[PDB]
């Protein structure tokens, strides 16, 4: 509910970064969305369920222009020992960041990071809700998918995809998506 | 009765229920509040702006 308590017009011209300390009652649901998070470091009660709702709340507040657009503590909470939950929040919204902004290298990262983990699930639901929240939309193409992305998407589904069927069924949706039934407008 | 009698003192009551349990949640805040402070300047560290 706090991050159902969308406010997206506070900053009119440049109120992102640490003007306002931003005000007045965003810093208040910012003060116990830390609470809660630094409680669920130290209490922990049942999978991080509420880290998981203050990420979202976090990401709707990035959404909103209170904390600026930066990845880094969803970075760091996509990272290798955690819960399935956390993990898996933290890169719900790194590919809805990726389709806001224009993160090519977190992209990047993200790409390698499919090639590169143990973990079969999370890149299941990576390549699900990237194919459900895209960015470098068909037709749409302003960050440039066709420079090396085509050719690193085409070798992601011919090469290093033979451990499990689906995450190159999954790299097919993501050309169904991308650049579906025509050439990729390269050559 | 100021010289012979005597009385009794007990000097305390409140008996508030609502603004006994406004006390009770707003200590619970603060302990709250206070080991958030605590370990948010003790151990490693990620803030939400740069260097909050």
């Amino acid at each position: 509910a706090l991050a159902n308590s969308v406010t997206p017009a506070v900053s009119v011209n440049n109120e992102v970064r640490t003007l306002d300390n931003l005000n007045p009652d965003v810093r208040l649901i910012l003060e116990e969305i830390t609470r809660f998070l630094n409680m669920e470091k130290l209490l922990p009660s049942y999978r991080h369920t509420i880290t998981v709702s203050c990420l979202r709340a976090i990401r709707v507040l990035q959404k909103n222009g209170h904390v600026p657009s930066d990845p880094a503590l969803f970075k760091s909470y996509a990272e290798y020992g955690h819960f399935v939950d956390i993990r898996i929040a933290a890169l719900e919204a790194v590919v809805d960041y990726t389709k806001v902004d224009r993160s090519y290298e977190e992209l990047q990262w993200l790409l390698n990071m499919i090639q590169n983990d143990p973990v079969p699930y999370v890149r299941h639901k990576i390549l699900n809700m990237l194919t459900k929240n895209p960015p470098f939309t068909k037709n749409m193409e302003s960050p440039l998918c066709n420079e090396a992305l085509v050719d690193q998407l085409w070798k992601l589904m011919n090469s290093g995809t033979s451990h499990d069927w689906r995450l190159r069924c999954g790299a097919v949706d993501l050309y169904f998506t991308l650049f579906g039934l025509s050439r990729p407008s390269c050559l | 009765x100021x010289x012979x009698x005597x009385x009794x003192x007990x000097x305390x009551x409140x008996x508030x229920y609502q603004v006994l349990r406004e006390k009770a949640a707003s200590q619970r805040r603060d302990v709250e509040r206070a080991l958030t402070r605590f370990m948010a300047k003790t151990g490693e560290t990620q803030s939400l702006f740069k260097d909050d």
